[PDB]
RNA sequence: AGUAUGGGAGAGGAUGGUAGAAUUCCAGGUGUAGCGGUGAAAUGCGUAGAGAUCUGGAGGAAUACCGAUGGCGAAGGCAGCCAUCUGGCCUAAUACUGACGCUGAGGUACGAAAGCAUGGGGAGCAAACAGGAUUAGAUACCCUGGUAGUCCAUGCCGUAAACGAUGUCUACUAGCCGUUGGGGCCUUUGAGGCUUUAGUGGCGCAGCUAACGCGAUAAGUAGACCGCCUGGGGAGUACGGUC
């Protein structure tokens, strides 16, 4: 399989539900196949610029390794879900579990 | 470089947020590619700003 | 009638002309003027003093909305950007920044043809 | 730019400041160069010449 | 596109001995491999002529091969035409 | 000459998505006589409210800074970011095939911009065209507008000062100074110094050249194959033929 590395954006309105749906695309992910070499919630960052007319926002940091229809899958659901203002997917290679800066 | 060092990241950025020539600061070519990368990255994941 | 304390002032200079317009914070004007407007018609619009004189009087007519304190913004380039914001500080105005805001594209548009004079 | 000024700076100085803050930006070298569309054929002939007087600048520095 | 794996399997198979990486059998069955996946990629990308150059490249190795084998020793020539299914 | 295995750099190509700046238009808030343009003007816009300034929408095209005598590609050419498909190149040491090579008449593929066909799109720019200027006249250079086109999809056209005005491949012939991608060695803690290789530049001995100049990226010394020239016009024209 591929190594990716996700960063998702996510409404400060709707940061109570972040935990329900990171559960659930890991559940997806673990169910197809693959691994979850990092997980980390930077939390509540004021942005460089607005979005949306919005000044903050949710930072959520992903370091995976699954399939290219799981990553489908996953591009379709940050794409059509409205939590999300913002994703950012790299290819990487080999796994990185290092407890990343900006963590704190 | 990676594009979360912000503050590494800063350290190549004018005021205005321009990213500052190699000839200016002594960098290799290799390493102010790099660091060009992990500017637009961030400008794009909004750690640092476009402009100003 | 309405009474404001801080101030903007939107200098728009170029080749051809100079305008300063006075506003209130929002950017809600209050008052401008124009080198067109005193005189100096067709090529005299440029000149830094004609700048220098439309400042003063925008100057003077936003002391009747009575503010004191104001903060210029320069937008474009030519003569008079100068002129006219040492004539605002001549007023009796306090000046507390002064920055440039001249838009700048990140290679948007086609410009005009190249003129072969 | 955002020139701010202190308490005992003159009107004159902050202007003085600005305008050095504004030519080490160098936005009016920009707007000069956006006003007319220059040709790619012309922008290459520059950069060109431009190569050229940084080598001459440098060997005449060296040496 | 193939891999590693592939490649071996093709290479143990046409193999003329131990470690025989470089006769025209093993040459012209990579090359047939390579040229039979790529007609999936060009399928959808008709207007990629940069790797068809490097198409049409693989193709006249290939010729070029197989002209020599035929030059060598007919019945090695005979024999992989007809294992990799060559009309010529 | 080529193959397998490790590692590396890149605006190489195709498809889709997405981000920020700016121009134009639309609606609204503030507000009042100009705005725009030139050598100077005028055409033009504006008291049914312009220009300026602030907030919000619509759409198209192109990617500031990085940026470089830098990089990649056979050439034409290729620059925001992300994913998918994909070509070539560089680099180390083994292993493998054993001359499998070079060039190439016909042929065939690609081939800037403009142009053509069918269907879309159209912000900005702008052949044609309209008006205002200048002028003896102005058909132009300047100014205000503006259609095709420039953009997308699918095809055609096959031409450029398509240039290094320098066909491809191979070997050899002083040196000095840069730069890009790698390999090796040495200092000694981390940054420098020697080499070697593939590119990309500046000088320059010998040699060559009518001279200018070229000079290991040859226009030097030699070999293999192909293309082309034979005073200036008539003329890349006429007739015939192919497309
Ligand atoms: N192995 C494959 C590698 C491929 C790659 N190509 C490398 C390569 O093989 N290179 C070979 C070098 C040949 C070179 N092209 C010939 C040449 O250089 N001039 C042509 C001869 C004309 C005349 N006899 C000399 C001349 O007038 N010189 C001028 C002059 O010095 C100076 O002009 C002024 N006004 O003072 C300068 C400033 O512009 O310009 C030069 N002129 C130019 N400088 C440019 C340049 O070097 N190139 C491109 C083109 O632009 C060139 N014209």
């Amino acid at each position: 399989m591929r190594h990716y590395e996700i960063v998702l954006l996510v409404h400060p309105d709707q940061s109570d539900q972040v935990v329900g749906m990171v559960e659930r695309y890991i559940s997806q992910i673990k169910e197809a196949d693959g691994q979850i070499h990092r997980l980390e919630d930077w939390g509540r960052r004021q942005l460089a610029y607005p979005i949306n007319k919005i000044h903050k926002a949710h930072y959520i940091l992903m370091n995976v390794e699954c399939g290219q229809s799981t990553l489908d899958e996953l591009e379709e659901l940050f794409r059509y879900n409205d939590a999300i203002i913002r994703n950012l997917i790299i290819r990487r290679e080999h796994a990185i579990t290092e407890e990343s800066l900006l963590a704190k | 470089i990676d594009y979360k060092d912000i503050d590494t990241l800063k350290q190549y950025i004018t005021e205005n947020g321009k990213i500052v020539p190699s000839r200016i600061t002594g960098t290799k070519a290799r390493y102010q590619r790099q660091l060009a990368l992990a500017i637009k990255q961030a400008r794009y994941l909004s750690l640092i700003p476009y402009t100003d | 009638t309405r009474t404001v304390s801080e101030g903007v002032a939107h200098i728009h200079a170029s080749f051809n002309n100079t305008i300063v317009t006075i506003t209130d914070r929002q950017g809600n004007a209050l008052a401008w003027a124009t080198s067109g407007g005193q005189g100096f018609r067709g090529s005299r619009k440029s000149t830094p003093f004609a700048a220098q004189v439309a400042a003063e009087v925008a100057g003077k007519a936003a002391l009747d909305y009575g503010l004191k304190n104001l903060d210029v913004l320069v937008k474009g380039p030519g003569p008079g950007r100068e002129s006219a914001v040492r004539a605002l500080g001549a007023v009796g105005y306090k000046i507390n920044s002064i920055t440039d805001v001249t838009p700048i594209p990140h290679n948007g548009c086609r410009p005009p043809k190249k003129r072969r004079v | 730019p955002q020139v701010k000024l202190k308490e005992g700076e003159p009107v004159d100085v902050a202007i003085r400041r600005f305008k050095r803050s504004c030519e080490k930006a160098g936005v009016l070298a920009d707007v000069r160069k956006r006003e007319f569309y220059e040709k790619p054929t012309q922008e290459r002939k520059r950069k060109k010449a431009a190569a050229v007087k940084r080598y001459q600048k440098k060997l005449a520095r060296e040496s | 596109a193939l891999t590693n794996a592939d490649r071996a399997e093709i290479i143990a198979k046409f193999a003329r001995a131990e470690n025989d990486t470089g006769s025209p059998e093993v040459q012209v069955a990579l090359l047939t491999a390579q040229i039979n996946d790529l007609q999936g990629h060009f399928k959808a990308h008709k207007h990629d002529h940069h790797s068809r150059r490097g198409l049409i490249r693989m193709v006249n190795q290939r010729r070029k091969l197989l002209d020599y084998l035929n030059g060598k020793d007919h019945e090695r020539y005979t024999a992989l035409i007809g294992a990799l299914g060559l009309r010529r």
